[PDB]
RNA sequence: GAGCAAACCGGAUUAGAUACCCGGGUAGUCCACGCCCUAAACGAUGCGCGCUAGGUCUCUGGGUCUCCUGGGGGCCGAAGCUAAC
């Protein structure tokens, strides 16, 4: 089988700490990896050098992926998810609608292989938790609710 | 009274008198429903889950799987090795190391030094520098062996876990489930029967229970499938289980 | 003294499920009893059965969950992931027929209370009526 | 109106001290009636009600009483919450 996707760097930062003598930067990269077929995953590793920072996050990325339930080209249904103070909210849209969302949620949704969405935002427009923000969204989309409400329950 | 179980080993008991002013509390024995350490509550609940668990130990066995047991309390440890070597698998007595499982690709390195050292004290390379390093390599080989004496059978992360007390060796159980590894443990009232994957509601403590639950867990494996061989095992020479084979000094 | 009889029930089910209890009891009453009839026909809860405790009627709602999961935090997914009250007291929310809600894009219901029994977004629309929007479950 | 003590009187320290220190001293602090009404009047967290693991210490009533059931005070903590604490 195959474990290779397409990577996209969301947002990098130098962080600076402080010591006797001066300062000391630590870099932060925020990457998203995806198939465009249902799998995507965020990742943000730090390092004394951006590249490693990216690579690392490239590894943290691929480790935290989430098969997204795409119907046609959209999300099956609606969802709004609370994070730090961010409140991403995605709404399934007809075809030919376009992505339509922020740098972050777009970077993510566009790798999950979506094509038509409308996004809801309402707080801490922080590249980071909006990042995570868009993901639990993608983690909460439903596959088989149809099953859980009507199936038996043996060994729980 | 020692029903043929105690054995008269010239055990004085001169310092063992009850002169320890033990005749002080009347309520000394707050006694409850735990007088010998054999609890089985709800039965239709526990026996149900047992069959469950022990049905897997059998499965993991046959499927060729591996099961490293995890021991940390003095109230076990050694009781973990016997049921260890008897059942060709990896065990952990001494202490867990952060990552034992979530870092294999690195703790396993230690296992490598271990083996590496274990090589050198077999070739002529013995004694080529100051005693200092000679010992520098002995301390290691020694330490390494103390904490890695059982992890040498883990060429790859295991298919299961058998931690005794999924509350005292919780890190173990965390690391485990974080890696989708069915976690098997003893557990009681003072434990997380939610964390334990395949429970066996025995007594977390209590040597006896341990040896009792852990053994069959070892025998069930061993007896995986079967065979003829009907001359039964011998008594007194059951040394291959380990016992105290060959001393050094 | 309760203030909103229903809301009480809904919640009593909500927390109940968050801690994974097997079933919870709630003060009985036609209405609540008719409101649970839906959660039951719809699968959010194995069911309810009139029961007595101390001498006062109560309803045992046998909650329904899912299977245990793999990885950390093995607790079972939820059947009733969300159950809110819409039409609160001193806030009466009645909707027309063309105003009935769609709810969780058909993944969830929305119990209405039309002059024709207690129905769900579906039925109510199917029958062609609207009324107090009691809740929204999914 | 004993003690204390704004203001104020002297003493001393200070580069200078209408201050910290020291010795006195008035309103005041006290009581009565009347007035003022403010406050870090703080748990800095309105009131009531229903629901959601425990453990530990403690005050107070009932109890088949070192155990369970009610009211109140603290501690630690499930789920959950919180920007974090
Ligand atoms: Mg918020
Ligand atoms: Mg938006
Ligand atoms: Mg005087
Ligand atoms: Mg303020
Ligand atoms: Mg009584
Ligand atoms: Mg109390
Ligand atoms: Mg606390
Ligand atoms: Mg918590």
């Amino acid at each position: 089988p195959e474990t290779d996707f397409e990577e996209k760097m969301i947002l990098i930062r130098r962080t600076a700490r402080m010591q006797a003598g001066g300062r000391r930067f630590r870099f932060g990269a925020l990457v998203v990896v995806g198939d465009r077929q249902g799998r995507v995953g965020l990742g943000f590793g730090k390092a004394p050098e951006v590249p490693l920072a990216v690579q690392k996050a490239g590894y943290y990325a691929r480790r935290n992926m989430v098969e997204v339930p795409l119907q046609n080209g959209t999300i099956p249904h609606e969802i709004e998810v609370e994070f730090g103070a961010s409140k991403i909210v995605l709404k399934p849209a007809a075809p030919g609608t376009g992505v339509i969302a922020g740098a972050v949620p777009r970077a993510i949704l566009e790798l999950a292989g979506v094509t038509d969405i409308l996004t809801k935002e309402l707080g801490s427009r922080n590249p980071i938790n909006i990042a995570y923000a868009t993901m639990e969204a993608l983690r909460q989309l439903r596959t088989k609710a149809d099953v859980e409400r009507l199936r038996k329950g043996e060994a729980h | 009274p020692v029903e043929i179980t105690v054995k008269e080993l010239l055990e004085a008991g001169v310092h063992f008198g009850h002169e320890r002013k033990r005749w002080n509390p009347k309520f000394a024995r707050y006694i409850y429903a735990e007088r010998n350490g054999i609890h089985i509550i709800d039965l239709q609940k526990t026996m149900e889950e047992l069959e469950r668990t022990f049905r897997f130990i059998e499965d993991l066995a046959m499927r060729g799987g591996t099961i490293l047991f995890v021991g940390t309390k003095k109230q076990a440890q050694d009781i973990v090795r016997m049921e260890a070597e008897r059942a060709g698998m990896p065990y952990v007595n001494q202490r867990w190391l952060g990552g034992m499982l979530t870092n294999f690709k690195t703790i396993s390195q230690r296992v490598h030094r271990l083996e590496e050292l274990e090589a050198l004290f077999a070739s002529p390379e013995i004694e080529e520098r100051p005693k200092k390093e000679q010992v520098r390599l002995k301390h290691e080989l020694e330490r390494l062996q103390k904490y890695l004496s059982g992890f040498r059978l883990l060429k790859r992360l295991p298919d299961a876990i058998f931690v005794v007390d999924p509350t005292k060796e919780a890190i173990a159980v965390r690391e485990a489930r974080k890696l989708f590894i069915p976690v098997i443990a003893l557990a009681d009232t003072d434990s997380d029967p939610d964390l334990v994957d395949y429970i066996i509601p025995g007594n977390d403590d209590a040597i006896r229970s341990i040896q009792l639950i852990l053994s069959r867990a070892v025998d069930l494996i061993i007896q995986a499938r079967g065979g003829v061989v009907e001359p039964s095992p011998s008594y007194a020479l059951v040394q291959e289980a380990e016992a105290t084979e060959t001393p050094e000094g | 003294m309760l203030t909103d009889p229903i809301a009480d029930m809904l919640t009593r089910i909500r927390n109940a499920t968050r801690v994974y209890k097997e079933s919870t009891e709630v003060p009985a009453s036609r209405f609540k009893e008719e409101i649970l009839k839906i959660l039951a026909r719809e699968g959010f809860i194995k069911g309810y059965e009139r029961v007595e405790v101390d001498g006062k009627p109560y309803l045992r709602i046998h909650l329904k969950y899912g299977p245990r999961r793999q990885g950390p935090d093995p607790r079972p997914e939820q059947v009733i992931k969300h159950i809110r009250r819409i039409s609160r007291p001193g806030r009466r929310v009645y909707v027309g027929v063309k105003e009935i809600p769609r709810v969780r894009r058909g993944l969830g219901i929305a119990i209405l209370s039309t002059p024709k029994g207690v129905l769900t977004d579906r039925e109510a629309r199917k029958l062609g009526v609207g009324g107090e929007l009691i809740c929204e479950v999914w």
